[PDB]
This record gives structure tokens, sequence and C-alpha cells, in this order.
């Protein structure tokens, strides 16, 4: 039983806290506002059964924005290869990745 | 970082003073004291009233926790709704106090 | 069906009300001067 | 995912198994229950502060208040237990086996 | 008479005057003869870290004015 | 309504002051003429950036410069 | 070491829960949950949740664990192998997790977890002249109307229920 | 020597702090309690000597036995005396605490409190005046001033 | 350099607590038609030094503790919380300038009852435990009106920033719009620190501590007294602040806080004690209804006057 009293009576009891793409105070965007807006506008109206297979790209984009697992795995690979080349002496860091370059602005 | 250093300094000063208080007069070689209370050995009687004032504290402190964002909530653009809900929270705290009154909850610690 | 394990179980009371199964005595002594024996009920 | 979520979830499961394996006391059970609530507070807070989802910042406070009220209820239940047997021992709560 | 309590109040008042005077002089000494930058908000921290980068001496308080533009 | 009020003010003046202050706190924002100015000041405080509009060709009331006459004015806030 | 500090606090956090999940005594359990609340508050403070961490102090510790220690001090009249065994068991489980995720930079107990410090996941912008957390909590009165109604009604009913079930009549 | 000078100055320091911060626990037994209450009154004012008014018996430094000690309360006197932290001193105030007094030949009176506790200062009178009790307290302070705890510790 | 600033905070706190004991004994002396200490030092100034040396060489009382660990931790927690209540205090600049210094102080004062509770349970006396439960219930009772009065006053401030509370009071002292909140605040902070007429720990919990640790509890309590007077001074009697001469603010708030601490000393030599139910009646049936009514008034009042303070 989902007695949709809110849509029937036209009141907004809890839809505002439901998603990150909703109206936030002082127009603060979430860090994955665009990804969630794209996933919601993809998966709207077509049902969950169609939405699990027809909006997989937007949902993988949004999940990887949220958790950043592919990003952190890529950073793990870059940093670990960098540490191996430092340990082998095949590589040196640049001066701008050591703190001796007087940052931009 | 300055705050963590300050907390560590205050804890270290307190522990140093407590160690001096618990170990400087131990070096006194005074005397061994042979055979070192209104109730003799009876058990502690449970007071229902102390527990009642503690739970009344806890519930009104939860209502305080709801009231704590009000200096930030006065800055909103939806001020009629904000003012209504603020007066409604303080009114429900007052209704909690009135019900605690009239059902003899504030008795012998009034 | 009473077994060996469920043999010490008696049926519950009929009104389902069980029997519940002392007040504090203080000695405010000499430590003018007066000794007091208090029977307090809280 | 992030590494601090590992420790907050594992803390929730530690306090779960503490709340799911009693020793004697009902108070130690309520302590494990409120440790579970605390770990939920920390975990929901780190998510909401992570994703910058602004409106859910009032969410853990609510998660505090209700559940803290819940704790009050449990404490009063414990006191009624301690107004029957003299202790809060969970092995005294076996009148309903028959 | 009643002015006999005043040496102890004077000692206690000097002991309360020391922390605020000391933190004011330390905030002037550690920040280039000025107040400590209050950064309660992330815009204020953004400006303060921009000052740290535009000074060239890795210090936010060393200010750069019209002499730094051409 | 008259003897009862003097009786409760004689016996329990703390509660009478409590319900009087709470009653003024309820009713007086609905009667105050300055309640509207609270709304108008809170909506005129620019926390965000005033993201400008693309001039399509017909916006007669949107300015091109902040010091232009058209647009929202806050002379009521300076003067009061 | 200092870039891992939240992680380090979180380790103390897990240790703190083994300080009372083994259940030594409800007063030592209360002390362990107080230290756990302090370090978990510090974790909340290090993502920028200052108000939420001060709710952990003012309401969880200074409000509620006060009442736990208060009620416990009115019981357990003042004067283990399983406790210390379970304590070292949970401690060795947690340090094996630490050692695995620090030697592999990846672990999977139930979910996959990264092994780098949790500073990496943060945002690189500013929030202007407001804390987003403070304004989302201030939103409780304008946007959070139904939530305030049901929370205040549940607290009023909580007062009524506590007075009913403790009266004995 | 050098260490003898050090223990001399440290004896002077600790005896100064012990005689200048006497905390009395006064047994208000009898009429001598009234005159101790006058030694605390504004004219004589024990508090200006560092002698506080009514310290608790577990943080007090000196036990003023002010009044008549009976047989029914002598174990309570000895209990309070044993519960005092050292250095503890005993001022016997008035004739009944000193030697039984006007109730010396009674069946129910301990003939002096010195049968029960070791007494340092015997303050004579019935009652001794608040000025005479203050004289006894200052004589106790002078007795503390010539203590040689660290000099005898250094010479043992 | 910051460590020097922490030392110049925490060492003068200890010195002012040490000489507050002399000021208490002198002011209670002259209000009782006698003198306070004037023999041990010149004008009594060496009385706290003599008394500290006396207490630190007195015999340890050596109790049978229920828990050794909490018996150690209760003075540690009391002194640590007594010292950390000073670091957001703006005078005119705090040691730790934070955005939520008010709420930080309310939190660290809410944590202060664990020292009372642990010292009461760590003693084997049941009487000391009953006294500790009474003192904890008293303190957590008056923390309610602390929180609500403090919220109602900070509705005129705009934030929980203590440094903003000086900017708030540059045209008027905040006691003029909020004197009923001020007087209930003042009595509630008088009831926080177990201070007369709310001192039922002296009327017939840490009596099993030796002279050293009891002196540490005593000095933590007087550090709380000086701190709550300074916090009341910043909160209701905000001084003039010239940013180019901060010592004007420092001399001014020091004079006001000394007068307010002497006002604590002047209350304790004027009134008898409440019975325990009488100050419970004072909180729950007198202070808390007016506190809620004035909280409604100070919510609705900046809206009806258009005087809502700035967020920043
Ligand atoms: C008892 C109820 C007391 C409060 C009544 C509603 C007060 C109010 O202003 O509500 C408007 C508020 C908010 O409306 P609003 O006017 O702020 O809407 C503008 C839109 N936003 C929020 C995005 C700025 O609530 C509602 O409209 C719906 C929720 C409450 C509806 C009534 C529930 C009664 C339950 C009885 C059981
Ligand atoms: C900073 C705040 C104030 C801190 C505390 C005050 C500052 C001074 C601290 C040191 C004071 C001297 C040592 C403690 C007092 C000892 C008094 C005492 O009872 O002495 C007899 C005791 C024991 O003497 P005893 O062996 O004759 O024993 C007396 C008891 N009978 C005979 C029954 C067994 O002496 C000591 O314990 C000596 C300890 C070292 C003294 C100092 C050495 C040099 C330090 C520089
Ligand atoms: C910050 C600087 C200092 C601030 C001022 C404080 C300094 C003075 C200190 C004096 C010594 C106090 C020692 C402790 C005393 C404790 C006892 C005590 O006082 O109890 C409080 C007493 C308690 O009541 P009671 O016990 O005296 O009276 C009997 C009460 N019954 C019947 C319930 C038994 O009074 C209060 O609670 C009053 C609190 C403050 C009231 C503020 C009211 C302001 C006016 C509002 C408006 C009124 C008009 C109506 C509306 C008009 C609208 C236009
Ligand atoms: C399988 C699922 C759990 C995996 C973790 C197990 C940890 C080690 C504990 C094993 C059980 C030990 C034991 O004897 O438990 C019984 C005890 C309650 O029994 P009690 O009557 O108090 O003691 C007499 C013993 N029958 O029970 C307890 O005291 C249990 C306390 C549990 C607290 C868990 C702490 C963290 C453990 C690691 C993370 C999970
Ligand atoms: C609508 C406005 C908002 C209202 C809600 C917000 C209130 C804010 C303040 C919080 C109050 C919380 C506590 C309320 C408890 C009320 C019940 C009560 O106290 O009844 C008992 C009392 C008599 O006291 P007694 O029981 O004898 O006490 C023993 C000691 N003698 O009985 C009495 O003293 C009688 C009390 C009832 C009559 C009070 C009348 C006051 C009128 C003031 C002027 C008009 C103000 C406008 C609002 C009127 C609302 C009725
Ligand atoms: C290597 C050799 C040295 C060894 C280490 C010692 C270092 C120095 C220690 C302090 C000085 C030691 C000497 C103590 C006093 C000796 C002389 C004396 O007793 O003088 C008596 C005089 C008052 O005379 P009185 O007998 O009281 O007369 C009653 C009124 N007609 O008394 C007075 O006028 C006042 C005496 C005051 C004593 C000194 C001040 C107090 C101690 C301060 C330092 C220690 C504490 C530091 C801070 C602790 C925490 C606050
Ligand atoms: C931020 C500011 C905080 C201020 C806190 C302190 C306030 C009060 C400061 C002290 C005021 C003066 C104190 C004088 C005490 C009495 C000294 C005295 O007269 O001692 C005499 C005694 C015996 O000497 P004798 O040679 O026998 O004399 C016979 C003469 N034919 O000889 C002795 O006892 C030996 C000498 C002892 C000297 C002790 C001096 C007092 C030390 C107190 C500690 C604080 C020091 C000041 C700190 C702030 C300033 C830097
Ligand atoms: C039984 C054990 C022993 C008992 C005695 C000792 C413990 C009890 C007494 C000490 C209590 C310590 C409280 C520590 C946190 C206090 C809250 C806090 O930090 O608030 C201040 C501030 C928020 O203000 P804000 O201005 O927003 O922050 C700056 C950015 N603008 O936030 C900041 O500035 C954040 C700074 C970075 C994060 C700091 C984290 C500190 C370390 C973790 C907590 C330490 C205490 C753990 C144990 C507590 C036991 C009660
Ligand atoms: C080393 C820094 C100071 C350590 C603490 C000792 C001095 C302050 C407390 C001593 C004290 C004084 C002066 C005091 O006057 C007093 O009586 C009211 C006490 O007992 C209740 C005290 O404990
Ligand atoms: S010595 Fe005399 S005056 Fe003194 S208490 Fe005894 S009977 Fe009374």
């Amino acid at each position: 039983p989902f007695f949709d009293v809110q849509k029937k009576l036209g009141v907004d009891l809890d839809h505002w806290m439901t998603i990150q793409s909703a109206e936030q105070p002082h127009r603060i965007p979430a860090r994955c506002h665009a990804f969630e807006k794209e996933w919601i506008e993809c998966a709207h109206g077509i049902g969950s059964i169609r939405a699990e297979k027809e909006c997989k790209i937007e949902f993988e984009d949004f999940r990887e924005c949220l958790l950043r697992q592919k990003t952190m795995k890529r950073l793990n690979a870059i940093k670990r290869q960098r540490d191996k080349l430092i340990k082998e002496g095949k590589y040196t860091p640049p001066p701008h990745h050591s703190g001796q370059e007087d940052l931009r602005p | 970082m300055n705050l963590m250093i300050t907390l560590l300094t205050n804890f270290t000063l307190a522990t140093l003073l407590v160690t001096i208080a618990f170990w400087l007069p131990q070096l006194n070689v005074y005397s061994e004291k042979t055979s070192p209370d209104p109730m003799g050995s009876a058990r502690l009687p449970f007071s229902m009233k102390f527990f009642l004032v503690a739970i009344t504290f806890l519930l009104f402190d939860l209502e305080i926790a709801l009231l704590l964002p009000l200096p930030w909530a006065s800055q909103t653009t939806n001020l009629n709704t904000m003012l209504t809900m603020a007066l409604l929270l303080i009114f429900l705290l007052a209704v909690s106090l009135a019900y605690e009154w009239t059902q003899k909850g504030l008795e012998w610690t009034e | 069906y009473p077994t060996k394990e469920t043999a010490h179980w008696k049926p519950p009371p009929w009104n389902d009300v069980d029997p519940p199964k002392s007040n504090l005595t203080l000695n405010f002594g000499p430590q003018g001067v007066l000794r007091l024996v208090m029977e307090l009920s809280g | 995912m992030s590494l601090v979520y590992m420790n907050i979830m594992m803390a929730f499961t530690v306090s779960l198994t503490g709340l799911l394996m009693y020793r004697s006391h009902l108070m130690s059970s309520l302590l494990c229950l409120e440790g579970m609530m605390l770990s939920l507070f920390i975990l929901a807070t780190l998510m909401i502060l992570n994703s910058h989802f602004t409106l859910a910042s009032m969410m853990p406070i609510i998660l505090l208040v209700f559940a803290a009220c819940e704790a009050a209820l449990g404490l009063s239940l414990l006191v009624m237990v301690s107004n029957t047997y003299g202790t809060d021992y969970v092995q005294n709560l076996n009148l309903l086996q028959c | 008479m009643w002015f006999e309590v005043l040496p102890g109040i004077a000692v206690m008042g000097v002991c309360l005057f020391i922390p605020g005077m000391a933190t004011a002089r330390i905030h002037r000494f550690s920040n280039g003869g000025r107040e400590k930058r209050v950064a309660h908000y992330s815009y204020q921290w953004y400006l303060m870290e921009r000052d740290r980068r535009v000074s060239g001496v890795n210090r936010y308080y060393v200010s750069k004015g019209l002499e730094n533009i051409d | 309504v008259a003897a009862f009020l003097k009786n409760v003010w004689a016996k329990e003046p703390v509660l009478v002051a409590s319900f009087a202050i709470a009653g003024l706190a309820v009713i007086l924002p609905t009667l105050s003429p300055y309640t509207k100015y609270s709304l108008m000041i809170n909506r005129a405080t620019p926390y965000n950036y005033p993201v400008p509009l693309r001039d399509d060709g017909n916006m007669p009331d949107v300015p091109s410069h902040p010091q232009d006459p058209q647009g929202p004015s806050l002379e009521w806030l300076k003067r009061l | 070491m200092m870039t891992y500090i939240v992680f380090i606090l979180s380790i103390i956090f897990v240790m703190g829960f083994v300080g009372f999940s083994s259940k030594p005594s409800p007063i030592y359990g209360g002390l362990g949950l107080i230290v756990s609340g302090g370090v978990g508050c510090g974790i909340v403070l290090n993502f920028g949740g200052s108000f939420l961490g001060l709710m952990v102090f003012l309401i969880y510790l200074g409000g509620m664990m006060v009442v736990f220690g208060y009620t416990t001090a009115m019981a357990t009249e003042q004067y283990n192998k399983v406790v210390l065994g379970t304590f070292i068991t949970g401690l060795l489980m947690e340090f094996l997790m630490v050692y695995y995720v620090l030697k592999d930079k990846e672990v999977e107990i139930v979910f996959k977890f990264n092994g780098m410090g949790d500073w990496v996941i943060y945002d690189t912008g500013d929030s202007g002249f407001f804390s987003e957390e403070a304004m989302g909590i201030a939103a409780l009165y304008s946007y959070g109307t139904w939530l305030v109604i049901v929370t205040g009604w549940s607290l009023l009913i909580g007062v009524v229920v506590i007075m009913e079930i403790t009266r004995g009549n | 020597s050098r260490g003898e000078y050090v223990v001399a100055k440290l004896d002077d320091l600790i005896n100064w702090a012990r005689r200048s911060s006497l905390w009395p626990m006064t047994f208000g037994l009898a009429c001598c309690a009234v005159e101790m209450m006058h030694m605390a009154a504004p004219r004589y004012d024990m508090d200006r000597f560092g002698v506080v008014f009514r310290a608790s018996p577990r943080q007090s430094d000196v036990m003023i036995v002010a009044g008549t000690l009976t047989n029914k309360m002598a174990p309570a006197l000895r209990k309070v005396y044993d519960q005092m932290p050292e250095p503890r001193y005993v001022v016997s105030m008035g004739s009944c605490a000193n030697g039984g007094g006007y109730y010396h030949y009674s069946y129910s009176v301990v003939r002096g409190c010195d049968r029960i506790v070791p007494v340092d200062i015997y303050v004579p009178g019935c009652p001794p005046t608040a000025e005479a009790l203050l004289y006894g307290i200052l004589q106790l302070q002078k007795k503390i001033k010539r203590e040689k705890r660290l000099r005898i510790w250094y010479r043992r | 350099m910051f460590m020097i600033n922490v030392l110049t905070l925490i060492i003068p706190i200890l010195l002012a607590v040490a000489f507050l004991t002399l000021v208490e004994r002198k002011v209670l002396g002259y209000m009782q038609f006698r003198k306070g200490p004037n023999v041990v030092g010149p004008y009594g100034l060496l009385q706290p030094i003599a008394d500290a040396i006396k207490l630190f060489i007195k015999e340890p009382l050596r109790p049978a503790t229920s828990s050794i660990s909490m018996f150690i931790l209760a003075p540690i927690l009391a002194l640590t919380l007594a010292l950390t209540m000073w670091i957001p205090l703006p005078m005119p600049y705090p040691l730790i300038n934070m955005n939520l210094g008010v709420l930080f102080m309310l939190a660290m004062s809410s944590l202060a009852v664990y020292s009372i509770l642990w010292s009461g349970w760590a003693s084997n006396s049941k009487y000391a435990l009953i006294g500790a439960l009474r003192a904890v219930a008293q303190t957590i009772s008056y923390e309610v009106t602390l929180a609500i009065i403090l919220l109602s006053v900070l509705l005129m401030n705009g934030s929980f920033t203590l440094s903003t509370l000086i900017i708030t009071q540059e045209q008027v002292w905040l006691i003029f719009p909020a004197w009923p909140l001020a007087m209930m605040w003042f009595i509630s902070t008088l009831a926080e620190t177990n201070r007369a007429p709310f001192d039922l720990t002296e009327g017939e919990f840490n009596v099993e501590y030796a002279a050293g640790p009891f002196a540490l509890f005593f000095m933590a309590e007087y550090a709380n007294i000086i701190m709550m007077n300074i916090f009341t001074t910043t909160l209701f009697l905000g001084a003039f602040h010239n940013p180019y001469m901060p010592e004007l603010y420092t001399i001014n708030f020091t004079i006001k806080s000394l007068l307010l601490s002497i006002t604590f000393l002047w209350i304790r030599a004027s009134y008898p004690r409440f019975r325990y139910d009488q100050l419970m009646h004072l909180l729950w049936k007198n202070f808390l209804p007016l506190t809620l009514a004035l909280c409604m008034w100070h919510v609705s009042l900046p809206i009806l006057l258009s005087s809502i303070p700035p967020q920043t």
C-alpha cells in the first residue's frame, strides 16, 4: 500500500529532501547534480524495468560520481607506478610537484 | 590544528597536576593507618524521582536540539512558515512542560 | 505435549498478574552534639 | 569506496554483534544499541557532507532526536525491570516461556 | 577597611588582563603588525589562500598592492 | 475575566507573565507593520551570484549595467 | 600520517566500540561509548560538520550518555575472561583490516574499499559566506515543515509515554 | 653543610605553610563551643590567621576538643581523630577536656581528653576566653614553627 | 609562538583562580563585619600559596575506590573542561576563534557533569553517590535554561560566533533588550557551578579525594566561576572595542568580570540555601516557563521589528 496522499491532496510533505537535484537552500548544487539530473531525466516515466537497462550509462556515471571508485582506482594505479619508478630510480618528480614553483594566481 | 594542540596541552597540564596530586604526598613515610557513612551497609534505594528528572532533562534537551538552528533559521526567505514552526516547537516544549506539571510529574523535585 | 524439558513449566496465573517478590535507615551520628537514627522513605 | 566508511560500517557491525550477543545486563545492551545509532549518525553525516546534499544536513539531527527519545523509552523499560528483580539481568526475563 | 580587599582584586585583575593582552600582541606579532585574519567562511579562506599565493613568500599577511601590477 | 485575572496575578504571577509574553509573541507579528520589511530585507541579501541573462532582444526591464535605473532598487532600505 | 588522520580517528572509533561491545561493565561501557562519541565527533568535524559534531557533544554525550551513566549509577551496586578475549579478538580483526588495506591499497570485507587516505574524495571549491551544512540545518523550519510536525509530536508523545509507563498505574 | 642548609630552609617553608594554614575541626561538645564561636566572631576572627571556620573532619589539620568528653562519645572522638590525615594536632580547650573539670569525679566523664587522644595544647579556663583560645592557637603555631621533620630525617 | 599564547592563557587562569580564593575570603570577611586573611601575607597575599603548599604535603586520604580509573579521570576531566572553556572567549580576540564558540562552550559545560558522576560512583560511599546524583540532576536541570536563554539571546546576534557578540553590542549593552533573560541566566549560571544559594554539596560528593585532588576539583570549580562570569560579561555587558587599541576592551571586560565574580561572592554571603526540591521548583516551574515565553518573544521579535541580525 502506497496511499499517495501527497499527490492526491497536492501537498509536498517529503519530496524536497528526496533527491539532490531538488530545490536547495541558496541554490547550492550537490557535487553530482548534473549526473543525477541526467539519470532522473533519462529514467523518468519509462518504469524501473526499462530504466535498469536503458539508463545504465547515466546511472553508472552518477554512481561513479558519488563513490569515485574508478577515479580512486586510477589514482591508485598512477601513484603506485610512480612509487615503483621512484624506488627503481627511473623517475624523478618535477619541481612543480615538489613545492618550489610559486602557485598560479 | 591549533585547537588539537590546545586540547592536548590542557589534557597534559591536567594530567600533570593530577599526577603531582596523586604522587607527591605518597613520598611521605608518615604511618600505616589501621582500619581506614549514614547508611551502614544497606543497598542503595532506587529513587524513581531522580530517574524522572533525568529523562525529563533528556526529552527537553532533544526539544532544545530542535530549537538550536534558530539564529540561522531567522535568515530565511520563507519567514511566515519559519516563524510558525519556531513558535510551534517552543509551544510543543511548553505543552510537554504543562503535561509534566498537571500529571504530577514535577513532584518532590518540583 | 509435555516432554522432559517442558515439565517444570506451570501454567501462568489466571489474571496474568505475578507476585512482586524496606526503607532507608541513616545514622547521622556525632561525627552541641547529637546522634540521629533516620528512617527515611526517599 | 572511501576508507573511513569501512571503519564506520565495521563499528556498526561490532556494536551489532555486541547488541546481538548479550552477556547479562540490559544496560550494556542499550549501550550497544546506542553505539549502533552513533555509528549510523557518523556514517549518514559523512555521506551528506561528502556529496554536499544540503537539505539532508537536518537528517542526522532527526536521526539523533527520535532515536535518543527511543533510548529514553528503553531506559524506562529497564527501570521497570529493575523495579521487579533488583537487577537489570536479562536472565530474569523468562516468565514468558510458558 | 574595605580597601584591604583591593590588593587581591588587583592581582586577580592583572591575572585576567594578561591573557587577552598577550593574545592581542601575539596576533599582531605573528601577522605582520595587524589583526589575525578571521576566516570563518570558505570565501574568506579562498581570499586568504590567494593572498598566500600572491605574496610569493608563502605568507597570507604579506600584502601586495599596486606595486605588484605594472 | 476580571476577578480571575487578578486572582492568578496575585497567586501565580510567573505564569501570568509567561502566558502574556507568549501571547504577545503569537499575535504581534500579524499586527506589526514592520514584519513585511523582514521579508524584504532577507530576500535582498545577495548570498549567491546574480547570474545575468542573455539579451535576446526584448527585455525592457532588465538593466545592462548595475547603475542603470531599471531593476530592483533598495532606496527603502537606505532610507527606512 | 597526518593526511590519514580521519582514518586514524576512525580506527580509534572502531577500537572504542570494542571497548563496550565486549560489555565489561555498563559503566566502563559508558566510558567507552563516551570516548567513541568524542572521536566520531572529530571525524564529523573533519569533513566540515561543526554543528553536527557539537550535537554529538551537546545532545549525544552531554545530553544522553549523561542519562545512561546516571541511570547506571543508580544500579550495579559498587564493589573478565570473555570480555578480554572478545576485546582482543575484535582488536586483532580490526588491525588485520588495517594491515590488509595498507599493504594492498584495496580491501573487500563486504564492499570494496580504497586504501588511500580519505582526503582524496573532497571538493575543491568554496561555499561563499555560508556553511552548506549550517544552511541545510537552518532549512528545517522553511522546507522541513512536516518533519518538524512529526518530530515535535513524537517528542510530546515521548514525554506522555515516559510518564505513563513509569507511573505503575 | 649544604644539605643541612637545604633541609633547614625546607623545614622553614613547610612549617610556615602548616602553621599559616591551620584548618580546625572543632568538637562542639559543651560551653567551650560558644567561646570558639566567639573566637570565630568578628572581634578575634580566626580566619585572618588562616585558621578557617569549620573545615570538614577529613581535610582539617587540628582537632579542637572544646567541651566535656563523656564516656558515650569518647569512641566517636577517637574515630574522628583516627580519620584525620597527618599532620594532625589536638588543642584541648577548657577544664573538662583538659582534666575532667567540674565533672571530674563523675561516673560518665572521661577525665581529660588526653586519656583518648594525644594532646598538643592544653587551653585552661571554664571556658577559656576567645582571646585565650586564640592564644592557644598561636602557641600551637609556634609549636609547628619549631618542628624539625626534615632536619631529623636528614640526620637519620 | 602559539604555544606561548596557550601558556599565557592557561597559567594566568590558574593564578587568578589561586587569588580568587583570597578575594573570596576577604570579601566574605568584610561583608561579615570582620576581616579576611591579613597575617600570612602582606594584606593576606601569601595565603593561597601557603594553603597550596599545605594541601600538597598533607597525607593522602587513601580511599577504597570502586574504580581506580574513574577516580583518576574525574579530576582530569574536571580540569581539562575547566581550561577548555576559555579558548573561544573573545577578549577581544580569543585563543581559538571558531564559528561556533557559543555552542562549543555549551557542549563542554554539558560534559562537566561526568566528573561529578564519576567521582560519586568511584567513591564507595552510598551517601556520596546520592549527593553526586543530586548535583548532576541539579546541573543538567539548569543547563536547560542555559541552552534556551543562550539561544534566545543569540537570536539578536545572528550566529554562534562569540566575536560577533561584541559587534552586536556596540550601540547598547545586550542586557537592555534582554534583562529578564540576563537575570535568569545569572541565577542559572549560579546554579551551574554548585554555588550558593544552590550549594547542596555543603548543606546537610568528592569527599573521598585527598587534599591534592580535592584542591584540583576546587580550582576547576573556581575556573568555571571566573569563566562563566567572563562569558556573562561578553554576553550581556559587551564593552567598547577599538581595534587599534585592544587593551581598552581587555581592561573593560576585566573590570566587569571582576565585579560579576564579586557579585557571586556577594550573593553567597547574603542568602540561605534552597532545599533541593525548592531549586527544582525554581527551575521547572519558574525559570523554564518564562524562558520558553521569552524564547517565543525573541523568535518573533526581530521579525515584527525588522531587526533580524546578519548571518555573517
Ligand atoms: C547579568 C547581571 C545580573 C542580572 C540580575 C541578577 C542580579 C540580582 C541577584 C539577586 C540575588 C538572587 C539570589 C537567588 C534568588 C533565587 C530565587 C528567585 O529569585 O526566584 C525567582 C522567582 C521565583 O518565584 P518565587 O518563589 O519568588 O514566587 C513564588 C512562586 N510560586 C507561586 C510559584 C511558588 O521569580 C521568578 O522566577 C522570576 C524570574 C525573572 C522574571 C523576569 C520577568 C520580566 C518581566 C516580564 C514582563 C512582566 C509584565 C507582564 C507583561 C507586560 C507586557 C507589556
Ligand atoms: C496562547 C499563548 C501561548 C500559550 C502557550 C505558551 C505558554 C508559554 C509559557 C509556558 C508555560 C508552561 C507551563 C504551563 C502550566 C500551566 C498549568 C499550571 O501551572 O496550573 C497550575 C497553576 C496553579 O499552581 P499550583 O498547581 O497551585 O502550584 C503549586 C504551587 N502553589 O494554575 C495557574 O496558575 C493558572 C494558569 C492558567 C491561567 C493563566 C492565565 C494567564 C493569562 C495572561 C494574560 C493573557 C495572555 C494571552 C494568552 C492566554 C492563554 C490562556
Ligand atoms: C638551597 C636553599 C633553598 C632551598 C629551597 C627553598 C627555596 C625558597 C623557599 C621559600 C622561602 C623559604 C623560607 C620560608 C620562611 C622562613 C622564615 C619565616 O618563617 O619567616 C616568618 C615570616 C612571618 O613570621 P611569622 O612567624 O609568621 O609571624 C607571625 C606574625 N608576627 O614569614 C613571612 O614573612 C612569609 C614567609 C613566606 C615564605 C616564602 C613564600 C612562599 C613560598 C613561595 C615559593 C614556593 C611556592 C611556589 C608557588 C606554589 C604555587 C602557588
Ligand atoms: C602577575 C603577578 C602575580 C603576583 C603574585 C604574588 C603577589 C604577592 C607578591 C609578594 C609580595 C611580598 C611578599 C613578602 C613576604 C614576606 C617576606 C619576609 O619578610 O620574609 C621574612 C623572612 C625572614 O627573614 P629574616 O632575615 O629572618 O628577617 C629578620 C629581619 N631582621 O624571610 C623569608 O621568608 C625569606 C624570603 C622569602 C621571599 C618570598 C617572596 C614572595 C614570593 C611569592 C611568589 C610570587 C612572586 C612574584 C611573582 C610576580 C612578580 C614577578
Ligand atoms: C575519558 C577520556 C579523557 C577525558 C578528558 C579529555 C576529553 C574530554 C575533554 C576534551 C573535549 C574535546 C572536544 C574536541 C572537539 C570540540 C569541537 C570542536 O572542535 O569545535 C570547534 C571547531 C568548530 O568551529 P568552526 O569555526 O566551525 O571550525 C573552524 C572552521 N571554521 O572545530 C574545529 O576547529 C575543528 C578542528 C579539527 C578537528 C578537531 C578534532 C579534535 C580531536 C577529536 C576529539 C578529541 C576528544 C576525544 C575524546 C572526547 C571524550 C569526551
Ligand atoms: C598549584 C596550583 C594551585 C593548586 C590548588 C591549591 C590552591 C587552591 C585551592 C586551595 C583552597 C583554598 C585556598 C581555600 O581557601 C579553601 O577553603 C575555602 C579550600 O578548600 C575548600 C581549598 O581547597
Ligand atoms: S571547661 Fe567548663 S565552661 Fe568549658 S565546656 Fe567544660 S563545663 Fe563548659
